[PDB]
DNA sequence: ACCGCCAGAGGTAAAATAGTCAACACGCACGGTG
DNA sequence: CACCGTGCGTGTTGACTATTTTACCTCTGGCGGTGA
C-alpha cells in the first residue's frame, strides 16, 4: 500500500517512541505492521503506553498488526 | 512575524511579555516551525508555494 | 560664449544590535522491585 | 498496589558571527557670474 512505504516520521509519534523505532531501525510501516504486540514489547525501553499509542495511531488510519506482507518492498 | 497585529515585534519585547531571555523564545519559535513543517499540517500552505 | 562653483549620489569604515552555537539545577514521570 | 532509582523535558550563561545603520571620502551633474 502507498501509505505503508512512508517512513515512521510521518506517523507523528513521540520522541521516545521515535528513538525506540530508530534503535529497531524500522524504515517502513509495511515492515512494522507485520509484527505483533508481544514482539513490539520485546523492544527495550518501550512500555505499555508506547504500544498503546502505536495501536491508537495505527487504528486512526485503519492500520493494525498481524497482516503478513510478501515481496515488500 | 506580525500575523494579525501592527508590528514584527523582535524577541526582546516578546520575552518581556512572556518573561524570558530570547534563547527560550527562540526555542519556542523553532519547534513551532519544524512542527508546521512536517506533512499532515502543511499541505495547503504548501499549495500556496508557487511552483 | 566660457569658467569656477555647488550639491546629489556611491565605496569603504566603524559602532550597535540580533541571531547562532554547548552545560547546569529541577521537577515530573517512567520502570524495576517488593 | 506501593516505593525508590534514573530519564528526560523545562527553565536558567558565555563566546562568536552576520545585518544594519551612520558617517567619512570621492565622482559627476547642474548652475550662474560675466564679457558691444
Amino acid at each position: 500500500d502507498p501509505i505503508l512505504l512512508r517512513p515512521v516520521d510521518d506517523l507523528e509519534l513521540t520522541v521516545r517512541s521515535a528513538n525506540c523505532l530508530k534503535a529497531e531501525a524500522i524504515h517502513y510501516i509495511g515492515d512494522l505492521v507485520q509484527r505483533t504486540e508481544v514482539e513490539l514489547l520485546k523492544t527495550p525501553n518501550l512500555g505499555k503506553k508506547s504500544l498503546t499509542e502505536i495501536k491508537d495511531v495505527l487504528a486512526s488510519r485503519g492500520l493494525s498488526l498481524g497482516m503478513r506482507l510478501e515481496n515488500w518492498p | 512575524f506580525g500575523i494579525d497585529m501592527n508590528t514584527d515585534y523582535t524577541l526582546e519585547e516578546v520575552g518581556k511579555q512572556f518573561d524570558v531571555t530570547r534563547e527560550r523564545i527562540r526555542q519556542i519559535e523553532a519547534k513551532a516551525l519544524r512542527k508546521l513543517r512536517h506533512p499532515s499540517r502543511s499541505e495547503v500552505l504548501r499549495s500556496f508555494l508557487d511552483d
